[PDB]
Formats: C-alpha cells, sequence, structure tokens
C-alpha cells in the first residue's frame, strides 16, 4: 500500500509535476458539419472518434458536434497462410514523419482518413478521396422505414436511442420496455400512484407497435419491466386517453379469480387480456371484437 | 367470351407464376378483429 | 450423530456421498458464498480499510442466500462439521468463510482433503485430518485485498484523467498491454524480400529428385532480389550435379501431455473452431455428466489409477508394440506442485459415440480429450529420415525425405496432413551424377507476427502465470466490453 499510494498520489498531480497525462486532442484538416473548423482525433471509453475543438470552449463558443471513426477492418486471407499477416502490413500506408505504419478510418462516402500508429505521440495524419461505408455506432440491426438503410443502437446523455447509418437521414427510433425497438416516438401518460418495485421510481404508461406497457420515469437508469394489470388500468381509468378506456372495461379477473394483464396480438394487431398464476400464463384470454369483450382458452 | 378453340397444359415456370402474381404475401395474417379489415 | 461434509463442486459432492453412503450428509458451497461488496465513501465501497489495519466487510453473495441458508439448518443435525474444500489458499478461504457463517465452536469443525474418488482416498480423508491453516487464509485475503485496492483506487483516477467507465487491474491491464505491444509490433513491421531456388533432377536410373539450394561459396544461399537470383540460376543451369552424402537415420515423434484448461482451449480452437467460452461450456456439461474431471486445472498430472486404466486399455485395443515398457514420463519442473489432475475421461472405456445425451459439439470435445489422453501413454512414432547432400559448382543443394515405419501414438491421433518431410527419396549413392531438368526461382517476403486469438492470448497469459483457469475466459471478455481491444476474424 505504501508503494502503491506513492504512485497514486504522484499520478494525481498535474502532468508537469509527473502526474498522469489527461487525454490529448490532435487536430486534422476536416470541416465540422456544424462549424467547419479543423477536427481532432479523440479517445473515449466508447472508442475512437472525431471531435471539434469547440468542445474545449466555454458555452458561448462551445461545439458538441462529434463524428464516429469507422476503422477499415483487416481481412486476413486464410488461403495466404503465413503470408496473410505480412500482406496486411504491406497494405498499410506509412506515416510521413516516421517509419511507423498507419491505421485507417472512414469519415465520408467520399473521404477516408489515415492515422499514425504512435498517435497521439506522433501527429501525422492523411486524408484521401477514399470512399467506403460508415456506421453511426453499433447494436440491434434495424432497417430504417424512411430509407431502407441499416439502423443501429446508440447511447448518449439521454440513454438509448436508435438511429440510421445513412448520414442523409436522421430518422431515429427508440428503445421500449418489452420490445426490440419502437417506431419513431409515441403518446405517454404518467402515474405517480404506481410505485416501482426493484427501484424507487414511479410508473408511466406508454403505447407503440409493441403494445401498451408501463415503464419507470428514469427509464435509461431504472429499465424496469412490466405490462399493466386490468385492475391497475381501472384504478387510473380517468387518466387513460379516450381510446385506451376499453381496456379498463375488459374483464379484470379470470373465471378462477386470478388477475389479468394486457397483451398485444401481433398476428391480428389488437390488444387482449390474459391471466397468470405463479407468473405463468393460465392459458386464458379475452379479446375485444366489435364493441364487446369475449373470453376463452388460449 | 374468349371463343377459345382448345386447352393447353404444361409445367409452371417460376418467372411465369411470378408474372401472374400482383404481389407477394409475407406474413400469416388474415384480418383484424377490431375493424374487419385485412 | 451424522457428520456434515462440505465441498466446493456439487458434482463432486454427489460422488463423495456415494463412496460414503448414509450416516454422512455431503453438500457443496458452490463457490465462495461470501466476498467483498483516506475517504470513508471509498472505504465503504471497497469493503476494506487500508488506513485501519485492513478491517474488512465480507457479505454473502447476492446469489448464495439459499445455499447459505440451507447450509444453516443442516448444521443442527450435525455432530462434527468437516470442511473439505481444496487445499490451496482459495479453497482454504472458502472453508474459513463457511466456518464464520455457520458459527459454532472451533472443535465442531474439522478439515479434510480428498485425494481421489476411489475408496482408497475418501477413506484416508477422515483417517488423518487437521484444521484450517490461518496463514493460508490470510495469504488469500492479502491477494484479494491487493486486487481490490488497485481496481477501486486506480480506475477512479482514469475516470478523472481519461474517461468514465474505464478500469484497471493487475490481470486485466497486462492482458491489454500484451495485445497493444503485438499491435505496435505488427504496424511497424516491414516485410523483407528473399528468394529460394529449387532444382528438379534425374538420378542415374531415371527417378525424379527435387532439391533446394542451401549454399553458395559456402555461405547460406539467400538472394534478396530477382537480379541476384538470376545470376545464380545462370550458374546452376550449367553446373554438374553430384551426390555428396546420403544420411539415413531413424527418427521419432512423441505424443503430447494430457490437457489442462489452457491447452484444451487452444486445441479446441485449432481443431474444432471453438471459442474459449464455448469450449468451457461444453467441458462443463461433460464434467457435470461425469464423463471428465474438473475443467479448471493447471496441472497435466495423472494418478496411478488413471495411468493403469489407460495402459490397460491400450494393451487390449492396440497390442504390445503400442504399450511402452513403463509409463510415459513428462514434466520435471522442480518448482512444480500437485493440484486436482489433468483433464481426461473419467472412464477410458467410454467412447464419444456413446454419449447420446450430449450435444454433438460436446461429443467432439470429449473425443479430443479422450484421444489426447490415450495417445499420451502410447509409444513413439518411428520414421526413417533421409538427407541428401548435393554439390553443383560452388553450390550446395539438399533434399530431405521421410517414410513412416510405425505409427505408435498417431494411430489414435492421426497426422491431420502430411508434413514437408513426409515423403520418399530415390536410391542414389555418394558420387552419383544427377541430371538437371529444371530450375524454379521463387520470390518471398517475411511476414509480421501473428495476431492473438482468444486461445492464443490465454496461452501467453498462462505462460507468464498471469491468470487462472477459471478466469482466462472471463479476462478475454472484460477487455472487450471495456473497449480496450476488439475481436475480428477471431483475432485481436
Ligand atoms: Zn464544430
Ligand atoms: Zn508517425
Ligand atoms: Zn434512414
Amino acid at each position: 500500500f505504501s508503494d502503491f499510494t506513492q504512485q497514486l498520489d504522484k499520478a494525481e498531480k498535474d502532468p508537469e509535476e509527473g502526474g498522469m497525462r489527461p487525454n490529448q486532442m490532435v487536430l486534422t484538416s476536416i470541416d465540422c458539419p456544424t462549424c467547419g473548423r479543423k477536427m481532432g482525433i479523440r479517445t473515449a471509453s466508447t472508442g475512437v472518434f472525431l471531435g471539434c475543438s469547440g468542445y474545449a470552449l466555454p458555452p458561448k463558443e462551445r461545439c458538441k458536434t462529434t463524428i464516429n471513426l469507422v476503422p477499415e477492418n483487416e481481412v486476413l486471407n486464410v488461403l495466404e497462410g503465413e503470408d496473410a499477416e505480412t500482406n496486411a502490413l504491406r497494405a498499410k500506408r506509412r506515416c510521413p514523419k516516421c517509419g511507423t505504419a498507419m491505421d485507417s478510418y472512414l469519415i465520408d462516402p467520399k473521404r477516408k482518413l489515415h492515422v499514425c500508429g504512435n498517435n497521439p505521440t506522433c501527429d501525422g495524419y492523411e486524408i484521401e478521396e477514399g470512399e467506403f461505408r460508415i456506421k453511426g455506432y453499433d447494436g440491434p440491426i434495424v432497417e430504417c422505414e424512411k430509407c431502407g438503410s441499416e439502423m443501429h443502437l446508440k447511447m448518449g446523455r439521454f440513454g438509448k436511442y436508435m438511429a440510421c447509418t445513412n448520414e442523409e437521414c436522421k430518422n431515429t427510433r427508440k428503445i421500449l420496455r418489452n420490445g426490440e425497438v419502437a417506431p419513431p416516438k409515441e403518446d405517454p401518460v404518467p402515474l405517480p400512484e404506481l410505485p416501482c418495485e426493484k427501484s424507487d421510481a414511479y410508473f408511466v404508461l406508454r403505447d407503440g407497435a409493441a403494445g401498451v406497457f408501463l415503464a419507470a420515469n428514469t427509464f435509461p437508469k431504472s429499465r424496469e419491466t412490466r405490462a399493466p394489470l386490468v385492475e391497475e388500468l381501472y384504478r387510473f381509468r380517468d387518466r387513460l386517453p379516450e381510446k385506451l378506456r376499453y381496456l379498463a372495461d375488459a374483464p379484470q379477473q379470470d373465471p378462477e379469480g386470478n388477475k389479468t394483464m394486457v397483451r398485444f396480438s401481433r398476428k391480428t394487431k389488437q390488444q387482449y387480456v390474459s391471466s397468470e398464476k405463479d407468473g405463468k400464463a393460465t392459458g386464458w384470454s379475452a379479446f375485444y371484437v366489435d364493441g364487446k369483450w369475449v373470453e376463452g382458452k388460449k | 367470351t374468349e371463343e377459345f378453340d382448345a386447352i393447353k397444359i404444361a409445367l409452371a415456370s417460376p418467372d411465369m407464376i411470378r408474372s401472374w402474381s400482383f404481389g407477394e404475401v409475407k406474413k400469416p395474417e388474415t384480418i383484424n378483429y377490431r375493424t374487419f379489415k385485412p | 450423530g451424522k457428520a456434515l461434509v462440505i465441498v466446493e463442486s456439487p458434482a463432486k459432492a454427489k460422488t463423495i456421498n456415494k463412496y460414503l453412503g448414509s450416516d454422512y450428509v455431503v453438500k457443496s458451497s458452490v463457490g465462495h458464498i461470501r466476498d467483498l461488496p483516506e475517504r470513508g465513501a471509498l472505504v465503504n465501497r471497497m469493503g476494506v480499510d487500508p488506513w485501519h489495519n485492513w478491517e474488512a466487510h465480507y457479505e454473502v453473495l447476492p446469489g448464495k442466500e439459499k445455499v447459505v441458508s440451507e447450509l444453516k439448518q443442516l448444521a443442527e443435525k450435525a455432530d462434527h462439521i468437516y470442511l473439505a474444500t481444496d487445499l490451496d489458499r482459495e479453497g482454504e478461504a472458502i472453508a474459513w468463510h463457511l466456518r464464520e457463517v455457520i458459527g459454532g465452536d472451533d472443535a465442531r469443525y474439522s478439515r479434510v482433503v480428498f485425494n481421489e474418488i476411489t475408496k482408497n482416498a475418501i477413506r484416508q480423508a477422515f483417517n488423518k485430518p487437521g484444521e484450517l491453516n490461518i496463514d493460508r487464509v490470510n495469504a488469500q485475503q492479502a491477494r484479494r485485498f491487493m486486487d481490490r485496492v488497485v481496481g477501486y483506487m486506480v480506475s477512479p483516477l482514469l475516470w478523472k484523467k481519461i474517461a468514465r467507465g474505464l478500469s484497471a487491474g493487475r490481470v486485466q491491464s497486462v492482458a491489454v498491454r500484451l495485445v497493444v505491444e503485438r499491435e505496435r509490433e505488427i504496424k511497424a513491421f516491414v516485410p523483407e524480400e528473399f528468394w529460394e531456388v529449387d532444382a528438379s533432377t534425374t538420378t542415374p536410373s531415371g527417378e525424379a529428385l527435387a532439391l533446394q539450394v542451401t549454399h553458395q561459396n559456402d555461405k547460406p544461399f539467400r538472394p534478396v532480389n530477382k537480379e541476384q537470383t538470376q545470376a545464380a540460376v545462370s550458374l546452376l543451369e550449367k553446373a554438374r550435379y553430384s551426390v555428396l552424402e546420403r544420411e539415413d537415420k531413424p527418427t521419432t515423434s512423441k505424443p503430447g501431455a494430457p490437457f489442462i484448461t489452457s491447452t484444451l482451449q487452444q486445441a479446441a480452437s485449432t481443431r474444432l473452431g471453438f471459442g474459449v467460452k464455448k469450449t468451457m461450456m461444453m467441458a462443463q456439461r461433460l464434467y457435470e455428466a461425469g464423463y471428465i474431471t474438473y475443467m479448471r486445472t493447471d496441472s497435466t498430472n495423472l494418478s496411478q489409477d488413471a495411468v493403469n486404466m489407460v495402459r490397460g486399455y491400450i494393451s487390449d485395443n492396440f497390442g504390445k508394440k503400442y504399450l511402452p515398457e513403463s509409463p510415459n514420463q513428462y514434466a520435471s519442473k522442480e518448482n512444480s506442485q500437485e493440484a486436482h489432475e489433468a483433464i481426461r475421461p473419467s472412464d477410458v472405456n467410454v467412447m464419444a459415440e456413446s454419449l447420446k445425451d450430449m450435444e454433438a459439439d460436446a461429443q467432439k470435445l470429449y473425443q479430443l480429450i479422450w484421444r489426447q489422453f490415450v495417445a499420451c501413454q502410447m509409444t513413439p512414432a518411428k520414421y526413417d529420415s533421409t538427407t541428401l547432400t548435393v554439390g553443383a559448382g560452388d553450390f550446395r543443394l539438399k533434399a530431405r525425405g521421410r517414410i513412416l515405419r510405425f505409427d505408435g501414438w498417431t494411430k489414435v491421433m492421426p497426422a491431420l496432413r502430411k508434413g514437408d518431410e513426409d515423403r520418399i527419396l530415390p536410391a542414389v549413392n555418394k558420387g552419383d551424377a544427377l541430371t538437371l531438368v529444371e530450375l524454379t526461382p521463387a520470390q518471398h517476403f517475411t511476414k509480421p507476427p501473428a495476431r492473438f486469438s482468444e486461445a492464443s492470448l490465454v496461452k501467453e497469459l498462462e505462460k507468464r502465470g498471469i491468470g487462472r483457469p477459471s478466469t482466462y475466459a472471463s479476462i478475454i471478455s472484460t477487455i472487450q466490453d471495456r473497449g480496450y481491444v476488439r475481436v475480428e476474424n477471431r483475432r485481436f
């Protein structure tokens, strides 16, 4: 501990006193889409990314625009055997200022970027009219309904959203409690009277193609998951938007006296009610068909 | 109507059947029960 | 009354309760049961106080409540509790925690170590027992605390200087360093061009003989460009070729050691395309179904029974020429220790094809483990190696051949493919003339160091004693999730 603390304390100090160097911006000739300025190459726990020096300027002159740096993945040819790694090294550009090889990244469907291996100790950079494809980030592959391009999952200051990789389209979906993705955005209603159980939050009611679901108000942090009970809806029936009221009319309990929950029948695009015992389905369901509620075995 | 003279039969080329169809059906769905619409 | 015995692995318990029957109540802790969760907040978070003589705050794992509980009431109908965890410091510590969670009086506790499953072992277990070693326990507490301090005190520094979500650790950070150094090694690599020249010739009889040029003017032949390669071919085309020497010699091939966690992962990766995590999942299934021994081990040792069992099998299924006079010996490390044993089938008589209750991949893994275990105790493969020395002007040429005479261990573990020396050479004697047919020049380039694979990095870690069998897989994942390295085409 004595040795360790000697090192830790020294590391805590300013770089000039021998402290740990904080991350370092290395600029490059690229135009920030928000302000055109030169752009620099940056590392975060998320990966390696392209940033605009306005990040270091106070609010008045602050710029939070960022670009993701998609690397060119080395594709070693198994048929080349021992050659496969050597040719990969041959494939790389070499830095002007030093013998060190360079590693390659995509900035536009027209542009490609080379960065030295000893970055940021070495500041060599190169920019090429090279065109390849670019991904906004990575996660659950989704297809953008507005342009057919791939859509991925992204994280930020607002939790989790879903966005399309085509730079020409900003169509962004979103994550929801009990489904892969949610079309664009939808119509929510809050309830302060339903407390969460795994967390201290409160529950809110949401709608989407997935169905109608409850969710916790600190959604990115709580991420708590359940469908609403019919008796719950009946208790907050006044808050329910005009369409949703019918769900409150639905039979609250099954013939065994178990309690009922609200589910979405994807095959028929309609809400239904079902009952569970010991958390397992009772094999009973009721549906809404032409202004009436009908019930039977699943 | 069409005043045909005879009837002919043969195997179905995939391009021919695809030319018949006015679209592809890709899901097991039939009709909605909230509103009786396909 | 009834005696309560406690071991680490459930599978091992069920097996012990058998070779002991009733009268005793065997159970397992299924792991550690308890662990950790100036600035007071920092100390509360770490669970240990470096500024207060290392006072700690252990607490049952959020997933062992039942285990601990069910173990509680069982302590009632128990006369004397027998802690039977592993003899190493980790096992010793699990015993220490059990004793402090179950409470009672020291005399109510005893420490026993099980050699093997054989009754010749489970018996001697209670024969000459002892109690827990406080020194061993404190040694493990020291390691656990040092790893804690580093992770909970260095990471925050990273959050401040570099970025949030970052981590640092004794094992974690050097694994990354290894990948970083190999990366820089590759990016700085500059391929070197070199040429090779081979010559096709005819013996005085008419047989074909391929030769490689090895020397010129008595210096290793290694042209670096086409020009130099041409200057040489021009001379070789006009030269007279004659045999200098023919060295026939008996050579052997030896089987490898039975598997350990690291080597199993590497073999499964090279011969079955299995990733480290998958290999361990299949191995886990096999162990729990009683087909093989613990999948986590760093020792290639084999018990005498295991050795008699396999020799017994080799003897009935292959014959004498495959059974060595006495057991094959290996591993002489003077600092080596003894722990569990090597990974092998629990019963040599059980073939992979008879495990119809296992997935196909688990059968493939079992077959890999089986064959390695049986080949290990068989006789060497025998070959007749031939080396031909040829002279041509100022050049020296060579040809090497090999003819299999006895497969030995390769009977159970075949040569996937013929090697470069697995060929034959025509009859020719010293002084014989050779007729040149054609000369083939070949351009080549040195290649950069290979990239690490999951198993490959594990191999490097174990080589330097960095991780543990039960943590290798876990390490490979953490460095990826943390964003320090990435895997592509199964390479780091
Ligand atoms: Zn900007
Ligand atoms: Zn450079
Ligand atoms: Zn789009």
